[PDB]
């Protein structure tokens, strides 16, 4: 037994040499797993998608893993998963018009405490009278710092919500007065959320009467160009 | 001992970290280092022998982060080539994220909650810019039991609550504490502990920190 | 215009490091009670 | 670069290095102005900034810091039809980028090599260059920059059959003496004199096979065909058509 | 020793960005002094696995042999409890030690 | 007119030369750290009317030429394999087959110089 300990030998034989070799020339990558190394995981890339030949030869044992990574179509919605937002911006019966938002929760149940994040259009400014309208109790808050501002530099606003609703669209309206006069107006955006996840938020920008909220581009597959002044 | 430059990295930045070697004495010496990278799974990543001799103790490395990467806690694993039993070991999480430009403290009032405190537990929250001035703004404070790694979330004490001045105050009921859990006898909770979550979002609605004291 | 900076001479910040200042510094001046003390330039980031 | 010896400063300027963070992979040749030739396939990356350029550097481990002047990348260009199988069209561009105050990037040592417009103005048989960075044998090495002379070979389909493309491609080996760029040695440049000795790219290093065996030929991406190519996004300036 | 970094330059002087600053560094004399600058975010977000001086002292107390906070059931157990062997001509001498750790 | 933050290279520092501030006529000098040279001539940036002067100085790691083992004898250390560049830093282990001893330095690092910080050890029998 004392001389079976003696000649007891250390551990199999681990040595393997794994050649990547491909028809074409680049550099020469080769690999020598050893015993005191078998546990290093060996990573190569390869950019090109595309049957190859990979040649092991040496005593030991190994697992080979191909592994691509690349990016996928999404069907399911990017932005606004998890919430509804639909903006209107009407003229009114200076330039006053009436801005619109109604949200609603995609859950099961009702959403809790949630925040609507409204820029102003460049040169247009909330009405103070129609703010302090909406802040009075009815699930709303909107703090004294946004109602204290002039209708000068008040070109954002911040609406707190106790809760949306997740059967029906919750609809606010107020007026927006037009203090600045600019050739380009640049389009507002309303943000809706819940406070304890920023990332599942949904965002509409609103420009007076333009579809939807994108500026005017040019799109065809995957390559768009700005086409936001005159045609010639 | 392994000194890595920040906490938390970007995928796609390096990372700089220094091993100074000493012996029992705490004096520098020249040795061989290994040095082992090791992603969150446990596999080792890359593998190094370097020297800390001409070095004056301090030890220079750097090491390049992939840009498609998992993210989670990373380690480096040191350990004098001479006695591979003693491994020396420091973390580092990689996560994508944005600095808040501002800092959220949320602290109670004691260190504890004695629980027949009928007034509960009171808590104040202090946010401010890093560069010193104060936060005004909104803060969203929730409570909840800590039993263990079981967390139950308090819906009943959910505040929202002014933050003005780079000050707020927030309490959690003693009512509210006991109707949370549903078991009246107020000892099983003697062992458990309190945590608060505090979501502090700015005026001008463009940065928003969300932190959290436990324990 | 009148009395502004023109845009061309407006030179935008750019250096938002994490982490910086990165160097080592060897304390080689003479001694005052055991301590030597080193005066270092630096220039702070944006 | 099987064979041949080793190369010093003065002797091949338009030599171009391309070095990621692990190790040097490949390389190009300067065609003047502020533009690279190299092969497509070597390269492909849309993370572009990364990539590095190294110019007159000759030996890998001790620089000599004089004249060494390496420039970051700007824009990378790859061929439309490039295909990832038969290796067809494999050419791409690379765009070197200089500060502002600069109007060009002025790389006072490389000297530029010419483009050859037509298949015809060289032969097969002709005494032909290719120099780079490859591994000669089997052996790592490829610290110090190799080059060695080869004769152009006409009709390629009788060593490599369908894979070969003569309107695309060009084969470049010698018979026994093995001399043939290989492995790391990839898009360099396959350089040949003319009368004048002016120095033109006939070829950059494509895909080839296993060098050594004189039966199987180093096969190397024609430069001539892709002419026009080039013209395209470089424009008419430099030499005359 | 000691090593202490501090503004090497006046206090009324205020940090502008860009603007160059002179940095007080006094430490003891020929040691070598390594520096890094950190953005107070990161630690808004980690502030975990931090170098301090406690954490140094603590890796070499735990890798310390003492056992106890002192004395023992004998003479010998003094000597053994405080991470000494003891061993005279006469035979007084403190039991062999075959565990690397302490007792639980 | 004040030019902008020239940036900072990778193990590299720089100092400003001729005033204190990124204005117009100073210059900004480059260094490598401690085993990193400094590639190119170009070493300094000059703030002019319009900018700082081309591109960005760069640092790179010095290398040493890659050491096979000796005659009855294998080197199974170091980083992760065979025949290729050993940049600053890295140490190798020499041990010699069974029946033959070791005769000069056992571990060597790559030095400042390029080079190894010892000479290349023999091999020879076991002889008393
Ligand atoms: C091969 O090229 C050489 C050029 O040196 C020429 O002399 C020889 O005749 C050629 N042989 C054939 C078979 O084309
Ligand atoms: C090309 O033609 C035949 C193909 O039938 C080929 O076997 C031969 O080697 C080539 N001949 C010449 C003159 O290139
Ligand atoms: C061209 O190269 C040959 C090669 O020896 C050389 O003799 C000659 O001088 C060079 N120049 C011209 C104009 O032929």
């Amino acid at each position: 037994l004392a001389q079976y300990q003696k000649d007891a030998p250390d551990h199999q034989e681990l040595n393997l040499d794994v050649s990547l070799q491909l028809p074409s020339r680049s550099s020469k990558i080769t690999h020598r797993i050893h015993w005191e190394s078998a546990s290093l995981l060996r990573s190569e890339e390869t950019k090109e998608n595309e049957g190859f030949t990979v040649t092991a030869e040496g005593k030991g044992q190994g697992t080979l893993s191909v592994v691509t990574m690349y990016h996928a179509k999404a069907k399911d919605q990017l932005t606004c998963n998890k919430f509804d937002l639909k903006v209107t911006i009407k003229p009114a019966p200076k330039n006053t018009m009436i801005l619109e938002i109604c949200t609603r929760y995609r859950g099961d149940q009702d959403a809790t405490m949630s925040i609507l994040d409204i820029s102003m259009m460049t040169g247009f400014a909330p009405d103070t009278d129609d703010l302090k309208q909406l802040a009075n109790g009815v699930d709303r808050y909107i703090s004294k710092y946004e109602l204290d501002k002039a209708f000068s530099d008040r070109n954002t606003l911040i609406i707190y919500l106790d809760k949306v609703s997740h059967s029906e669209d919750d609809c606010l309206a107020f007026k927006v007065h037009q203090y600045f006069n600019v050739e380009l107006i640049q389009p507002g955006a309303v943000k809706v959320y819940a406070y304890y996840n920023l990332e599942e938020s949904c965002t509409r920008f609103y420009h007076p009467e333009k579809e939807d909220g994108k500026l005017n581009k040019l799109c065809r597959d995957e390559l768009c160009r700005c086409a936001e002044e005159n045609c010639f | 001992f392994i000194q890595t430059d920040k906490t938390i990295y970007t995928p796609g930045s390096t990372v700089l970290y220094r091993i100074f070697t000493v012996n029992h004495k705490l004096l520098p010496v020249g040795r061989t280092v290994m040095v082992n990278i090791e992603n969150p799974e446990g596999i080792p990543v890359k593998q190094d022998s370097l020297s800390s001799q001409n070095q004056l103790g301090v030890l220079p490395l750097s090491w390049d982060i992939p840009e498609l990467v998992n993210m989670g806690q990373w380690k480096i694993r040191a350990y004098y080539e001479n006695s591979p039993q003693q491994v020396f070991s420091t973390e580092f999480e990689v996560k994508e994220y944005v600095l808040p430009s501002f800092e959220v403290i949320v602290e109670p009032t004691e260190k504890f909650y004695y629980i027949y405190n009928e007034k509960g537990l009171e808590v104040t929250i202090t946010a401010r810019f890093l560069y010193g001035k104060k936060v005004e703004g909104t803060a969203f404070v929730i409570f909840g039991i800590q039993d263990g790694e079981q967390r139950i979330s308090l819906p009943e004490s959910l505040k929202r609550i002014p933050i003005e001045d780079g000050s707020g105050e927030v309490v959690l009921s003693r009512k509210v504490l006991l109707d949370g859990v549903q078991n009246p006898r107020a000892e099983d909770l003697v062992g458990k502990s309190l945590y608060v979550s505090a979501t502090v979002i700015l005026h001008s609605g463009s940065d928003m920190v969300q932190a959290e004291r436990s324990g | 215009d009148e009395d502004i900076i023109a845009e061309e001479n407006i030179v935008s910040r750019s250096e938002f490091p994490e982490s910086w200042l990165w160097n080592v510094e060897d304390l080689k001046e003479p001694p005052k009670n055991g301590i030597s003390t080193k005066l270092m330039n630096i220039f702070l980031k944006d | 670069i099987v064979g041949g010896k080793r190369a010093q400063l003065g002797d091949l300027p338009w030599q171009v290095a391309i070095k990621d963070a692990s190790g040097i992979t490949c390389g190009g040749i300067y065609i003047g102005g502020c533009w690279i030739l190299t092969a497509a396939h070597c390269l492909r990356a849309s993370k572009t900034h990364r990539y590095q350029i190294w110019t007159t550097v000759v030996d890998w481990i001790h620089p000599d810091l004089k004249r060494i002047v390496i420039e970051y990348v700007d824009r990378i260009i790859f061929h439309e039809n490039y295909n990832a199988g038969t290796y067809q069209n494999d050419i791409a561009l690379i765009e070197m980028k200089k500060d502002g105050n600069k109007k060009d990037c002025e790389l006072p040592r490389s000297i530029p090599a010419c483009v050859p417009w037509s298949p015809y103005l060289f032969q097969p048989n002709d005494t032909c260059i290719v120099s780079g960075w490859g591994r000669e044998k089997d052996n790592e090495r490829v610290f110090s920059l190799q080059w060695g002379e080869v004769k152009l070979i006409s009709n390629c389909s009788k060593f490599y059959g369908n894979r070969f493309y003569e309107k695309e491609m060009e084969c470049a080996g010698t018979y026994d003496g093995s001399i043939d760029a290989c492995k790391g040695d990839s898009g360099g440049p396959l350089v040949c004199m003319d009368a004048n000795n002016v120095t033109y790219v006939w070829g950059v290093v494509s895909w080839g096979e296993n060098c050594g065996k004189p039966e199987f030929p180093g096969v190397y991406t024609k430069v001539a065909n892709y002419f026009d190519w080039i013209s395209y996004h470089v424009g008419r300036p430099f030499i005359s058509q | 020793g000691s090593l202490v970094v501090k503004s090497g330059q006046s206090e009324d002087r205020q940090p502008v960005p860009g603007q160059q600053m002179t940095l007080k560094i006094e430490g003891d004399h020929g040691a070598r002094v390594v520096l890094v600058a950190v953005d107070k975010g990161v630690f808004v977000l980690n502030k975990k696995n931090k170098l301090t001086q406690s954490k140094i002292w603590d890796v070499v107390e735990k890798a310390d042999i003492g056992c106890t906070p002192g004395s023992g059931k004998d003479y010998a157990g003094v000597f053994s409890d405080a991470g000494l062997t003891f061993t005279s001509s006469s035979g007084q001498q403190t039991a062999q030690r075959a565990e690397l750790q302490c007792p639980q | 007119r004040p030019c902008g933050h020239p940036g900072d290279t990778p193990f590299g520092t720089f100092t400003l030369t001729g005033g204190n501030v990124f204005e117009y006529g100073v210059k900004a000098v480059y260094t490598c750290n401690e085993g990193y040279q400094l590639l190119g001539e170009i070493n300094y940036r000059e703030c002019d009317t319009d900018g700082w002067t081309n591109d960005i100085p760069i640092c790179e790691v010095v290398k040493c030429l890659p050491v096979t083992a000796p005659e009855n004898g294998k080197i199974v250390s170091s980083a992760m394999e065979p025949d290729r560049e050993y940049h600053f830093g890295q140490a190798v282990r020499f041990v010699c087959n069974s029946g033959y001893k070791i005769e000069g330095d056992e571990e060597m690092h790559c030095s400042d110089d390029g080079f190894w910080s010892k000479e290349k050890p023999k091999c020879v029998e076991i002889s008393c």
